RNA sequence: UAAGGUGAUAUGAACCGUUAUAACCGGCGAUUUCCGAAUGGGGAAACCCAGUGUGUUUCGACACACUAUCAUUAACUGAAUCCAUAGGUUAAUGAGGCGAACCGGGGGAACUGAAACAUCUAAGUACCCCGAGGAAAAGAAAUCAACCGAGAUUCCCCCAGUAGCGGCGAGCGAACGGGGAGCAGCCCAGAGCCUGAAUCAGUGUGUGUGUUAGUGGAAGCGUCUGGAAAGGCGCGCGAUACAGGGUGACAGCCCCGUACACAAAAAUGCACAUGCUGUGAGCUCGAUGAGUAGGGCGGGACACGUGGUAUCCUGUCUGAAUAUGGGGGGACCAUCCUCCAAGGCUAAAUACUCCUGACUGACCGAUAGUGAACCAGUACCGUGAGGGAAAGGCGAAAAGAAC
RNA sequence: AGGACCGAACCGACUAAUGUUGAAAAAUUAGCGGAUGACUUGUGGCUGGGGGUGAAAGGCCAAUCAAACCGGGAGAUAGCU
RNA sequence: CGAAGGUGUGCUGUGAGGCAUGCUGGAGGUAUCAGAAGUGCGAAUGCUGACAUAAGUAACGAUAAAGCGGGUGAAAAGCCCGCUCGCCGGAAGACCAAGGGUUCCUGUCCAACGUUAAUCGGGGCAGGGUGAGUCGACCCCUAAGGCGAGGCCGAAAGGCGUAGUCGAUGGGAAACAGGUUAAUAUUCCUGUACUUGGUGUUACUGCGAAGGGGGGACGGAGAAGGCUAUGUUGGCCGGGCG
RNA sequence: UACGGUGCUGAAGCAACAAAUGCCCUGCUUCCAGGAAAAGCCUCUAAGCAUCAGGUAACAUCAAAUCGUACCCCAAACCG
């Protein structure tokens, strides 16, 4: 049983995009931004407990940070994890 | 806040910590979208969790 | 290495002075020989890598005192 | 023409990597020299 | 340990506005103060569409060195220096001339 | 300590605080991901894979602790083989790696000079390795001296480029003695008499003095030029403070400071004093470091290159005396003088600065001074070890040019 | 069956031309030799400098080889310019 | 009421030089007599930076090739759309490993990069995009080889090596077809499967390795026979009568 | 219809012949130069476990984590 406070730290932010909205309205899958070290079980448990929704399966991928250029200095954005949480049929989420 | 919190039991500190963490999660989710217009609350709740954790380590195991 | 277990002798370095006084570096190794000593007190054989001078000291002092010295010096046998 | 640098990350790490340097005394001396000099990237490893 | 504080009424000692008096608006960390309506500069404020600022030749106060203003002693009508002393175990400021506590 | 803050480019937004848990500084704590001695096993560094035990479980699984190797000590166990030993398993303690220079030790060149070069020099230098400390090493005469005496070790100035050594070439180069800095003497090879008696080390408490934040800290106005006065011209005042920095041009009196006088809840350094623990002091008798000193052979260090070469160390072969004895006094012998090796410890004078604070310069001022005044061991070059730049100033204030 | 024959991929470089501040610090075009073998190639490893490796040219050892490269002795020495 | 520096002019000494001053500059300079030097530059195929020269010359990178109409724009031979032409087609097409690390897609901009113009780009800025029980890595297993408890050897550093433990380029379990995004798809969705481990009920009963055996498990060349991917032709279906 | 594409419906969907360097084939024939290792997998028992643990068959349920997945890949993106 994964701890509650750990669940309270797994989810970072909802990912907002055209593909995300399309997935939400067509495949009942929400795209969330999660912690880089989170496992599928932790993400599933965190969504099921904190949002009170039934999760079918979780798909994750690691997004590489882009190498940007602030003026003349070359810098790199932070890597982040992205999770496709597929809610069960009939469920609704904000 | 530290003085007020010091006259509390270990289980009271734990439930207070859990309430603070849930509050922090709601604030973080609210701040992700543009709904939150009070940015100082994130730092506030973070320092509160820091204080409670500090007091927990101070009381338990010492 | 080439180290006498009892006396602590080890290879030293020197020269090979020729007739024309040319000096080339050389070494002097100890005359090491592995030998089994009869420890009457323990009623067994202890094999040590000793020099000839080491054998002479073991003969003069007795094997018991030499083993005591080895134990004090932390040498394993 | 085949140039002298034919890259391979596996060979690169196995030849000039941090563990390869720390395996021997001389590699650690190289690391010590670079730490004294203040190099940003100690070894070839990414 | 600061001699000049927020609500102090000060008089300018040197510069183009020498002699004039005013209230300190806010003290900056760099050792400079902004005295109300004294060191007025004309800034050519550029328009910005967001936040709905029209953009014009605005006039506003510019900072001035603390070394150029002295506290004003209303009783004597002259500039004065600030000294520190303890009264009831609480550090207070006093005018160097007339040696009375600054309210 | 405080009326101002939420570090910088770097504004903006949302806020905290104004008489005291806003912020800032300091003491002691708490947390301290992963890699790295890396230490549970592995590895292409910042990643992969576990085992045991104790808890929870909404039975899906979670959290915490321990598990590297070696040395020493203790317990259990245990072959060939009877006892035993080797080996194995626990537990406790310690070590490992990094760091600029100094120190001691184990190895150790060549370019060069000799106008070539091999002896010799460069040189026990460069470099590699091991070990330790704030210093290290050495250290209390088997030492010099010369018939008079001195009195541990270390460092500085003379002696002295002397006496010597040397293809007697190039070069190397003392010591005796004198003047100083600093000064300290003890213990084990063994017993009795009085019993804890000097001293040292560890751990507390107390005092003094610092260190890590700080507090108070004097005395100037008018006028002229000027964008602006600290400048010019008058008249004052402070000074145990006219060191320095900043302020619209050059400020003792505008600000931060300086001279001076104060200050620690907490931690810590150094001198003391004292409590506790370990340790012994003094007297009498006894003992005086054996494969050792010396020798044959081959080297090395002494200024000394085997020379007539004393002295010290030993790779190899031998080998005493032992207080009625032995070493040294530059081959060696006699006389005489001086000392007691083959067992240890020891502060100060001495060497150096990765780092911290204060001060100083007939030291540099952006092709100079560190390679680096500037986001520099960076960009870039190279597989890699490694090499390695260029690049500072608007203005007093952005008032950085609305239209 | 064959270190057999003709001939593509693949490996190599015999002749000529061009290019020689080149498209290229050795290549392009037209021809050419081997093309089931002593062949050729991908991935990983091993052999280190007076050393390696060489069907042997003192060839090759990161565009550098009758002794690699980097740091140090080192501002070697230079009766020479 | 204008310092050093910079740039002209006049005067002066035998000379290195000196003095005064117009303009620019905007804050330091320094008599005399002494003192110390990183003390005077044209040369070193000297070092660093700047700028000429050849010269608006050579060149603009396969002789596979371009022509036109419309669109955007300040401007189109090069960008977009449309009709022709040409080139590769055992590649100059398509998918991977190695290597690179956001160069992928969308909106926007032309200062610098593209050997020309540029609205275009692998260029700048911002946003988006990588979904796995079955693909690959991780994991179990070893080759060459590395490290190596104890161990042997070596002045020290260290060399070799046993038990072990790493090391794929080889051995080991399982997924296909269709559709969809601007950018992902054997990963998403639909339909149909398969594999290996725990647990839990029922039925049956000798289980157990660090050991033994089998298997994994292996060379070069050559010759048919059966197939398939795939292609041609006929039939069928839809369209056509130039 | 934003001229980019999106939505709905949908006939035939067979046969013969040729044929691989791909598959049967880790095969067959033949030759000398005589052609990896270990694990997964099947089986056998030693200590031990004695009606326990375990094993195999069916059913149900749970689990399969972590990292890569864009783009070039005979090239304008790799090595020059």
């Amino acid at each position: 049983m994964i701890r509650e406070e750990r669940l309270l730290k797994v989810l970072r932010a909802p990912h907002v995009s055209e593909k995300a909205s399309t997935a939400m309205e067509k495949s009942n899958t929400i795209v969330l931004k999660v912690a880089k070290d989170a496992t599928k079980a932790e993400i599933k448990a965190a969504v099921q407990k904190l949002f009170e929704v039934e999760v079918e399966v979780v798909n994750t991928l690691v997004v590489k940070g882009k190498v940007k250029r602030h003026g003349q200095r070359i810098g790199r954005r932070s890597d982040w994890k992205k999770a496709y949480v597929t809610l069960k049929e009939g469920q609704n989420l904000d | 806040k530290a003085k007020e919190l010091r006259e509390k039991s270990v289980e009271e500190l734990n439930t207070e910590l859990l309430n603070l963490l849930r509050e922090q999660f709601n604030l973080r989710m609210q701040a992700a979208s543009g709904q939150l217009q009070q940015s100082h609350l994130l730092k506030q709740v973070r320092r509160d969790v820091a204080r409670v954790k500090t007091l927990l380590n101070e009381k338990a195991g010492a | 290495s080439r180290v006498c277990q009892v006396t602590g002798k080890r290879p030293v370095t020197g020269n090979n002075r020729s007739h024309a006084l040319n000096a080339t570096k050389r070494r002097f190794l100890p005359n090491l020989h592995s030998h089994r000593f009869w420890v009457e007190s323990e009623k067994r054989f202890v094999t040590l890598r000793v020099s000839a001078k080491g054998m002479r000291v073991i003969d003069k002092k007795g094997i018991d005192t030499v083993l005591a010295e080895l134990r004090a010096r932390g040498e394993k046998y | 023409m085949k140039r002298t640098f034919q890259p391979s990350v596996l060979k690169r790490n196995r030849s000039h990597g941090f563990r390869a340097r720390m395996a021997t005394k001389n590699g650690r001396q190289v690391l010590a020299r670079r730490r004294a000099k203040g190099r940003a990237r100690l070894t070839v490893s990414k | 340990a600061a001699k000049i504080r927020r609500d102090d009424e000060v008089i300018v000692l040197t510069g183009k506005d020498k002699g004039k008096r005013g209230k300190v608006k806010n003290v900056l960390s760099s050792g400079k103060v902004i005295v109300e309506g004294i060191n007025l500069v004309k800034k050519h404020q550029k328009p910005v569409p967001a936040l709905n600022q029209p953009g014009g030749i605005v006039e506003k106060e510019a900072a001035i060195q603390v070394s150029n203003v002295a506290i004003f002693n209303a009783a004597t009508g002259k500039a004065d220096r600030v000294g520190f002393r303890f009264e009831d175990g609480k550090k207070v400021r006093f005018f160097k001339s007339n040696s009375e506590t600054i309210k």
